[PDB]
């Protein structure tokens, strides 16, 4: 698993990979390691994909029943605080997860909070989490600024995980996208790593020890 | 250890050893491992002494407690109030016991109650560290029916190899005889046994 | 000391059609290198048109199975002879096996039924609740030796059109049901021949509109 | 986390923090604040397990802030560092014990001085004139066992500082991605922004 | 692994059956299992693959040169001593069990050979993880004066026991016959109860289905004249 | 840990009408981590092709020893080995250090020159010998290998048609496998001419 | 979590065209001292039903009683419990998977392997298994510990699959139970000669033997046997 | 195991179950267990049958040697070669022997040598699992210079016990007679044995 | 050691190696130098256990250099790697291992060509377009993937080089004091001494 999310002039941008493992035996190409809470939430998972899923459309739930209560969207800080203080209280017990709650408000504007089963919470504008979070960073480190259009932010992310699929064993499969505004995220489509690849190999000029 | 009970014509005889070890310190020469839980049902302790003790003790008050409420309890019933404590307990219990009793309509039982907590009726028993070397000698000289002077003789030659080889074994030999005449305590002392 | 798990082989097979749904699995049962019975059956209709099976430690799968349809009983008291969809069985299979999270149900969980626009539809599980929508997964002993053969014959993966030189792909054309049985008897065939805890028998649930029919061939004894 | 520090001068406390996150391989963040404050005279700086930190941190201030408005009045810092040692002696004996070490830095506006205190996650407490936790006080002890006088400046204590961390950048293995100061005096609390 | 020894009237007969296993994998479905020390001095082995082959093959070789050496044919018991006396300084961590069978001028004989170096004598033996299913079909039908005919019967039937049975062995049964004064003769997949049933579909591909990036030529032969 | 996984790969062979084929993935890793896409696991001394799986520094190495003695083997012999003898050459080798083994799984192809009969071969990293007729195996992937192999295998296939099955049944296998791929490499042997064609295949 | 202490070894058991059987030593083990020789491990169960249980002696003892106080239990305010509502090996059968299951879950399991062999009301054959981790299976042959290994087999030869269960009389059925007890006593460690046997028919009923013995053993063969090889003294 | 020997008037005999275990499978129901070293001394095997193969193999071949160069051994010889072996190779050796043998100056001897590799000369020796159940049968019962039907009887019924509660022995007992009138084999089949 | 990168270019190979060494809790140095001079035209960097490290690396030196004296010639970059590679393939089965990785960066005179060989402790050999060892490669490998061609010269190679470093010095936890950088092409070795 590699997943990332970071903060620009058009919002966020969140990208994922597609594959989860069962030691080398590889499980699946096609999981959803992100997760949509609601229209204005998203949610990256990394780590124990049973953890993640469950704790995550349970979070869901309870922003569900904020809004209800309060008749008021929930903040970004409210929803990661919910998820942090829950795994905080199985502390020891052996969950395992490393997310990313991401979302846009009028009080707070773009947000991201990395959300971690040891209790950790973290603000910031930029994350990569997962086996091959090293690699998405070395991409995004050297291309990042504030004033980024959409479309080249969009292509930055995926170019990130790109990066990670190649290097990484446990990374790989499929690339999905999300764009998140001032009105919502935005889904940006599967884009699979057999067929990416050699089109950014052919387009970008990279990937120049590989042969094709 | 070695312990033992054997059934005969008039009823049942309980016999045991007198050594407790610590390693290979001898705590005590003259134990008395032949305990009561009623007037005419004995038992024989082997295992821990400490978990022999507060059992036979919860036993007795049990039984006492019957007593008072449904008349003299039966030799089956003081054997199953033993296998009751002794199984649900079996995972902090190190406890070896043989229940014996004499009752007018069943005359002489003999219960043996292993570490498990299983309970098996028979027409005589042995345990404790010390039986393992007289499972022969005991098989082949063991008849049903036999007198009150052969059952001792019996007894006193089994546990004299039991204590011969078996170095948890020793002192003297203790026997509690159990009949309609009431209940009679004997003794053997190292000069007699040895010689035989 | 005690060990409170154990494995019981097998091996299962869920496809996904475009109006129907196959749920396939071994009929051996296994401990060690011992056969337990040759006829043991691992695939269940559950009601609703609905399929299952949990397969790994068989004591665990059947009090799993056995939770799922006392599920679906309650679902219809409570609601109203409501008939339980696919998806709404499968995010419940989820908190039955999340529920064991710190003690868990040892098996591989699938389900297969119709979808709410009557198409074909199979969900996959870990065993600890995760799970996830899927045309095709097998399951069990020798998953390893069947996934890779699906993903060819299947989704035509690595395959191209000839003359083009993989530049244009095999098209994802649908398979029938009769196409579907011959790919599950030839997985099941050749699992039997290279995985020892394979084999005696095989028992597929076919699932359509108008319900739930079975189909048995054997397989090898040795 | 890794480096906090604090020196007590003639008339405020200055507290010192690292902004690196590591969590594992990567350093996730390079701007974070291992501080929190309890009323408008105390700063709490903190280090130990991940997650633990904050959650006893803000478990602290959310007591001390309900104190502050039960009685209209804000609590000493002696009164605070006490508080904060009971509860950590407390959880050395729990279930899962807070694996968290601070440093307790407030202005006592009756006595008008400056109290630094040292509490370590056993719930051992020393008032002292300066201190820290973790490797840092093997490498920064002996420079301010030098340098330091009672009667010192709040600009002269920022000096002796930086001659602290410039040690620290030279002789610790890890990258702690420079510190954030934060000064306590009879004004209350501000942060120095160019470090 | 399922292998067996039965003796009869006028020699001994050795089986086996074909499947080698690793863990839960199915390596090989036609192994042979039935090696040769001599020409009338066979084997059959379980446990490690490795060691039953490269044990038997070195006892085999110095059997061979001690035959030379003596100018008599080899005997059972030698191939027995050797046997087991490599495998007993090796401690066990030659993990190799053997029946061993065959016929010398002293007469016929059968022996097993444990990895630590034990052997045994007997009328009827069986080794391997289907041993028991074996050596229960061997107590339920042995008897005292076999035929040649009764004995392969009953070694082949003692194999299929394991091969239906046990996990561990399977496909197809070797025999191999010992008779005194003829030559053994080696019946390689005497049975074939477990061939596999015609595949429902075809998977030949049409050809240019695999995407190509580069072809060549490889040079095996030499370098060249001229 | 486990030596035999620290590196990945796998090697394929089989068997067709008067040829043989052998095929490998390209890769080279540190566990988890990438390092090369060029590391090719077959070789061949003369006619004799050997693929090799496991550690890749015993890979290395065996190779090193293998045309070592085969180089001495022509010189002495006066002519090149054929796959029946190089293949218990194979199994003698690797016995010899039967209790600190190298941590491989060899596979051997080839065409018997005077025979013209097609053989393939397999071992375990002490030397067992495993002479299928059909397919051998080896590698992270053998259990994807098997079942790919098993099915998709039949006898007698013409030496264009069988490249098709053994490419299909490497590819398939190792894009569910973790620590193999990052592209491919096949071998189509007939009794005087060898073509070796690379594959196109997912770089993840 | 614990060890078993006095232990019971193999029961076996198969079907046949009318009905069941199952069989079982008399043996109660105490490591490899054969301490206890008169233990019944065949339990019946009113009259269409036998229990028969391998493993932990004294959890087989608590099992024995809880049976004992279902049949108690089941006669409360049942008028007809000698008829349509008498206990069936069915539900017999499914009351202690259900306990075995639960007494793995809480890690404090009944260490045994019990097979439940009966004949239901409708005249079908019932044999199912189940042990200390609440694992059930069924088969026309079933056995435990060494029986799995050794007495399967044997049984498997006269009924291998569903199919040739009408083809099979008592006689045959009943000869080869006897005959896998006598392989069992040969090659177990901790079997006995003497065992009891239970026949449960849809026409005549449960037929309960008890000191039945192993015989028609074939031990003359060990006079030839000499040394360990080459020994010929 | 059950294994043992016993000095009588005219010499000595061995006596041995049959039974080889591999944990509770029988691998061997009809193993010889009373191996020869020499014409008229024997040995009776206890412990790991490939240890006890090995060094009655090696011992044989001492002997065989010693024979060559100095003539016939006494069996004190015989036990000291076992000794040695089992001594030096303790660490690595899991073997419990008895020799017994036969001189006409000496008449029938027997040595028992247990783990450790000390030597015992003894009227009568016992050894193996299954002679911790006889220990005080055979004290109790036997005699010097007894007959030879005598002492047949006597090991007899003591193997006949050690079998009846010892799962590691049973099958067939069988004893090796060393008189000088020569070596008789002598076989017990369970029919005949076990209703004593 | 800790980071030791490798990369080559058009017309010359680039090694990188860290100054920094950390015996436990202190830097005792700053500016070490991980590498040596095989020959002329053949330099290798390493990184491993201490003491083996040097120990192993002025032993391949000794014997690269007796050969040269010996034949009068310098071996191609591709016979010292193949000789190195055999050292530590022997030394992993022996009773002591060398616990050491290297990288091989040559130019081969015959050839007129860069080449560079990473070989791990296990003897574990590939010649690569760019290499690094430990955890150095995690993070460097990315972007050496999207920039790297095999036409680029030794200046575009080195600003290649600085944006590696950056990244390590922006995301490894280890302060590892910056790199030396040496160049290795047909006129021989040089070292860049500003970087
Ligand atoms: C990548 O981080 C990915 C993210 C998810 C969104 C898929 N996670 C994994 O791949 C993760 C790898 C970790 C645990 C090393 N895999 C799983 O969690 C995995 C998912 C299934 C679908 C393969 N489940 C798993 O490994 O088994 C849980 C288990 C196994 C055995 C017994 C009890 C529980
Ligand atoms: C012989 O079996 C005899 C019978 C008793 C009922 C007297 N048992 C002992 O002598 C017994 C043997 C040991 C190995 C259990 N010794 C003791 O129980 C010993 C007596 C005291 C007074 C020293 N207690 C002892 O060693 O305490 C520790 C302990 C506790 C529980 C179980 C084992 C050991
Ligand atoms: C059945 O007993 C059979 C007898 C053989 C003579 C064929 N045994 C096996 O097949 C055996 C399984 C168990 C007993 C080891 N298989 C192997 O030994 C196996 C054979 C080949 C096909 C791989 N070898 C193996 O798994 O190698 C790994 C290994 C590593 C170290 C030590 C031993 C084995
Ligand atoms: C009874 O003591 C009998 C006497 C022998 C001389 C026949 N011994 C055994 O049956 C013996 C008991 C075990 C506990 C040592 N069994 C074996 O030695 C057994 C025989 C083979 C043919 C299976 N071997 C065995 O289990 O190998 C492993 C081993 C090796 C050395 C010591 C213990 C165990
Ligand atoms: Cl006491
Ligand atoms: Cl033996
Ligand atoms: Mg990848
Ligand atoms: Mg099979
Ligand atoms: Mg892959
Ligand atoms: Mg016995
Ligand atoms: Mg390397």
């Amino acid at each position: 698993t590699t997943t990332l999310a970071f903060r620009f002039q058009g919002g966020i941008i969140v990208a994922v990979d597609s594959r989860a493992t069962a030691g080398n035996w590889v499980a699946s190409q096609t999981v959803k390691a992100v997760i949509e809470i609601n229209p204005f939430l998203l949610g990256t998972m990394a780590g124990g994909a049973a953890d993640c899923q469950f704790w995550e459309t349970w979070l869901g739930s309870q922003c569900r029943l904020h809004e209800l209560r309060e008749k008021e969207r929930i903040s970004v800080a409210a929803a990661s605080k919910i998820l942090s203080n829950l795994v905080y209280q199985y502390k020891g017990a052996g969950l395992s997860m490393g997310t990313m709650i991401c979302g846009y408000t009028r009080k707070e504007g773009p947000t991201i909070y990395y959300v971690d089963s040891d209790g950790t919470r973290l603000k910031g504008d930029i994350f990569c989490v997962g086996s091959g979070q090293t690699f998405a960073y070395g991409v995004l480190d050297s291309n990042y600024k504030w004033d980024l259009s959409v479309e080249d932010a969009l292509y930055l992310g995926k170019r990130s995980i790109l990066a990670a699929a190649h290097r990484d064993a446990y990374s790989g499969g499929s690339v999905n996208l999300y764009h998140v505004t001032e009105d919502g995220w935005i889904y940006h489509g599967n884009h699979d790593v057999g067929e990416l690849f050699w089109k950014v190999k052919e387009e970008e000029g990279s990937f120049n020890n590989v042969i094709g | 250890t070695s312990i033992m009970a054997v059934t005969f014509k008039d009823g049942v005889i309980l016999g045991a050893d007198s050594r407790t070890t610590t390693g290979a310190y001898i705590a005590n020469r003259v134990t008395d491992k032949l305990t009561r839980v009623h007037d005419k049902i004995w038992c024989c302790r082997s295992g821990s002494a400490a978990d022999t003790q507060a059992i036979a003790d919860i036993v007795q008050y049990h039984l006492e407690l019957y007593t008072s409420q449904y008349g003299t309890p039966s030799t089956e019933t003081a054997a199953s109030v033993f296998k009751e404590l002794c199984y649900e307990n079996k995972d902090n219990l190190t406890a070896g016991i043989i229940v014996a009793g004499y009752d007018d309509k069943n005359k002489g039982e003999v219960y043996t109650i292993p570490l498990g907590g299983s309970v098996h009726k028979l027409p005589y028993a042995i345990a404790g560290s010390g039986s393992t070397f007289i499972y022969g000698y005991c098989d082949k000289n063991f008849r049903e029916n036999m007198s009150k002077e052969e059952t001792v003789d019996f007894i006193k030659h089994s546990l004299s190899q039991a204590i011969k080889w078996d170095g948890s074994s020793g002192g003297v030999i203790r026997m509690v005889v159990l009949t309609a005449a009431g209940v009679e305590r004997l003794i053997f002392y190292p000069d007699e046994y040895e010689q035989l | 000391q005690f060990n409170p798990y154990g494995d019981n082989g097998g091996t299962i097979l869920g496809i996904a059609g475009e109006d129907f749904a196959v749920l396939a699995g071994d009929t051996r049962n296994i401990t060690d290198y011992s056969i337990n019975s040759r006829y043991e059956p691992k695939v269940f209709d559950c009601g609703d048109n609905i399929v299952m099976s949990a397969n790994g430690f068989a004591a665990d799968g059947d009090a799993l199975v056995k939770r799922f349809k006392n599920s679906v009983k309650w679902y219809h008291f409570d609601h109203n002879d409501k008939k339980l969809s696919i998806n709404s069985a499968a995010r419940n299979i989820q908190h039955l096996l999340y529920g064991k999270r710190f003690f868990p149900y040892y098996v591989h969980t699938i389900i297969a039924g119709l979808d709410e626009d009557g198409k074909g539809a199979v969900y996959s599980f870990d065993p600890v609740g995760s799970y996830e929508r899927e045309q095709c997964r097998a399951g069990g002993a020798a998953a390893s030796l069947i996934m890779p053969f699906l993903d060819n014959q299947v989704n035509f993966k690595n395959q191209y059109e000839p003359g083009t030189n993989g530049k244009v792909k095999k098209p994802l054309k649908y398979l029938s049901v009769e196409e579907v049985i011959k790919l599950v008897r030839d997985s099941f065939t050749s699992a039997t021949e290279r995985h020892i805890q394979v084999g005696d028998g095989l028992e597929i649930l076919i699932v359509t509109k108008d319900g739930v029919r079975k189909e048995f061939y054997e397989l090898k004894r040795d | 986390m890794d480096i906090i520090l604090g020196i007590r001068v003639q008339d405020s406390v200055i507290l010192a923090s690292s902004k690196a996150v590591t969590r594992g391989i990567s350093v996730l963040k390079d701007s974070d604040d291992k501080t929190r404050q309890l009323s408008p005279h105390t700063l709490m700086s903190f280090a130990g397990e991940a997650g633990d930190t904050v959650q006893f941190a803000e478990y602290i201030q959310a007591n001390i802030q309900l104190y502050s408005i039960r009685e209209d009045y804000e609590l000493s810092p002696q009164a605070v560092s006490s508080f904060v040692r009971q509860e950590l002696a407390k959880s050395i004996r729990s279930r899962r014990p807070y694996q968290v070490n601070v440093l307790i830095g407030g202005y006592d506006k009756k006595k008008n001085k400056p109290e630094l205190y040292q509490i370590d996650y056993l719930g051992t407490k020393v008032e002292l004139p300066y201190g820290a936790h973790g490797y840092s006080g093997f490498y920064t002890f002996s420079l301010l066992d030098h340098h330091y006088r009672p009667d010192m400046t709040t600009e002269e204590g920022l000096d002796l500082l930086k001659l602290c961390v410039q040690e620290l950048e030279k002789r610790m293995p890890m990258d702690f991605k420079g510190v954030i100061v934060k000064i306590v005096d009879k004004d209350g609390i501000r942060q120095v922004d160019d470090f | 692994t399922t292998i067996v020894g039965v003796k009869f009237n006028n020699g001994v007969v050795i089986a086996a059956d074909t499947r080698s296993t690793q863990g839960p994998i199915v390596a090989d479905k036609n192994c042979a299992k039935l090696h040769r020390i001599s020409p009338k001095i066979w084997c059959a082995g379980a446990g490690t693959a490795a060691d039953t082959e490269a044990v038997t093959q070195l006892i085999g070789s110095n059997i061979e040169l001690h035959s030379l050496y003596t100018s008599r044919e080899p005997r059972v018991v030698s191939a027995l001593q050797m046997l087991k006396q490599h495998l007993f300084k090796y401690q066990g961590h030659i993990g190799a069990y053997l029946i061993v069978a065959g016929v010398d001028p002293t007469g016929s004989h059968l022996f097993s050979i444990h990895a630590h170096g034990s052997t045994d004598v007997g009328y009827y033996l069986s080794l391997g993880s289907g041993s028991l299913a074996a050596m229960a079909v061997l107590e339920s039908h042995w008897k005292q004066d076999l035929t040649k005919e009764e004995a392969i019967k009953l070694a082949s039937d003692a194999i299929q026991a394991g091969i239906w049975n046990d996990l561990g062995s399977g496909s197809n049964v070797d025999v191999c016959v010992m008779e005194i004064g003829k030559d053994a003769e080696y019946l390689r997949n005497y049975l074939t109860p477990n061939v596999r049933e015609e595949k429902q579909k075809s998977y030949k591909f049409p050809r240019g289905t695999t995407a190509v990036l580069k072809e060549s030529i490889v040079n095996i032969c030499d370098i060249q004249e001229e | 840990s486990d030596p035999s996984s620290i590196n990945g790969g796998i090697v394929v062979a089989m068997t067709g009408k008067d040829c043989v084929a052998i095929a490998c993935d390209l890769r080279l890793g540190s566990q988890s981590l990438g390092v090369s896409n060029k590391f090719e696991k077959i070789f061949h001394y003369g006619h004799v092709f050997l693929g090799i799986t496991g550690l890749a520094t015993d890979v290395t190495t065996l190779n090193e020893m293998f045309r070592y003695k085969t180089n001495l083997y022509k010189l002495k012999e006066e002519r090149a080995i054929e796959p029946e003898t190089f293949t218990q050459l194979v199994s003698s080798s690797l016995y010899e250090r039967r209790f600190g083994p190298y941590f491989v799984g060899p596979v051997v192809a080839g065409i018997n020159s005077k025979s013209g009969k097609p053989f393939i071969a397999g071992f375990d990293l002490i030397g067992c010998i495993d002479e299928a007729k059909d397919f051998i195996v080896s590698g992270t992937a053998s259990d994807q290998l098997f079942g790919m192999c098993e099915s998709l295998y039949e006898p007698n296939l013409e030496p264009e048609d069988l490249f098709e099955t053994i490419s299909q049944a490497l590819l398939n296998a190792a894009d569910r496998d973790a620590l193999s791929g990052w592209g491919a490499v096949v071998y189509i042997i007939k009794k005087d001419e060898v073509v070796k064609r690379y594959l196109k295949m997912r770089q993840d | 979590t614990q060890q078993p202490i006095v232990t019971g070894t193999s029961v076996i058991s198969m079907k046949y065209d009318n009905g069941v059987i199952i069989a079982a030593d008399n043996l109660g083990s105490y490591g490899s001292l054969l301490r206890f020789n008169g233990v019944e491990r065949l339990i019946p169960v009113g009259d269409n039903t036998v229990v028969g249980i391998s493993g932990d002696i004294s959890d087989m003892q608590h099992i024995e009683r809880l049976l004992k106080d279902l049949v108690t239990e089941n006669a409360y305010d049942n008028p007809l419990a000698d008829a349509e509502e008498a206990l069936e090996p069915s539900y017999i059968f499914e009351y202690l998977a259900t306990v075995m299951y639960q007494r793995r879950s809480k890690m404090n399991p009944l260490w045994n392997a019990i097979i439940v062999a009966g004949v239901q009301s409708n005249g079908d054959q019932f044999l199912r298994y189940v042990n200390l981790l609440g694992v059930t299976y069924s088969s026309p042959t079933l056995a435990t510990g060494f029986g799995a290994h050794m007495a399967n087999p044997l049984l498997r030869k006269v009924v291998d699959r569903e199919s040739d269960i009408p083809k099979t009389t008592v006689q045959v059925a009943e000869e080869a139970i006897v005959n896998a007890m006598r392989v069992l006593y040969y090659r177990d460690a901790r079997s006995s000669r003497n065992f009891s046997l239970a026949i449960i028919d849809k026409n005549t009923g449960l037929t309960f033997k008890k000191n039945l013995q192993v015989e028609n053993m074939k031990w003359d063969f060990a006079k030839d046997i000499k040394g360990y090889g080459t020994q010929k003294i």
